[PDB]
């Protein structure tokens, strides 16, 4: 059996959120490099349409909701996320102090069409803010990305 | 993968891609 309520589909919307604008239940290959974008690596037009081929639903570059998830759910553990460990910190840390604050990672995430403040979600650092710092420390990456 | 752990490890899958 199966079950999913606000808990579970906020989650499965929070990466909805940032390759869609309004949320239709479809995104362009376009958003991907407006993520990319702001994870600081971004690849050319064309090597970003080959990202949706990953599941081909459509064969068009678009894709739905249960469509764009379930080809790359199965690709976190067909790799190694230990490897990984390290790049969201390499990623995120943008002083290198350690610690990553949310002020600065919505404006982030803002540029792709925001309904949450840079501001505003700070309220959010609490669920991996073990250190304390008002930021996410090293400690919180093994937590959350190796215990799922 | 919650609230700003889902937003986190969504950027591990866009460039374990």
């Amino acid at each position: 059996a199966d079950q999913l309520t606000e808990e579970q589909i906020a989650e499965f919307k929070e990466a909805f959120s940032l390759f869609d604008k309004d949320g239709d239940g479809t995104i362009t290959t376009k958003e991907l490099g407006t993520v990319m974008r702001s994870l600081g690596q971004n690849p050319t037009e064309a090597e970003l349409q080959d990202m949706i081929n990953e599941v081909d639903a459509d064969g068009n570059g678009t894709i739905d909701f249960p469509e764009f998830l379930t080809m790359m759910a199965r690709k976190m553990k067909d790799t190694d996320s230990e490897e990984e460990i390290r790049e969201a910190f390499r990623v995120f840390d943008k002083d290198g102090n350690g610690y990553i604050s949310a002020a600065e990672l919505r404006h982030v995430m803002t540029n792709l069409g925001e309904k949450l403040t840079d501001e505003e979600v700070d309220e959010m650092i609490r669920e991996a803010d073990i250190d304390g710092d008002g930021q996410v420390n090293y400690e919180e990456f093994v937590q959350m990305m190796t215990a799922k | 993968k919650k609230t700003f752990k889902e937003v986190a490890n969504a950027v591990k899958i866009s460039a374990s891609l």
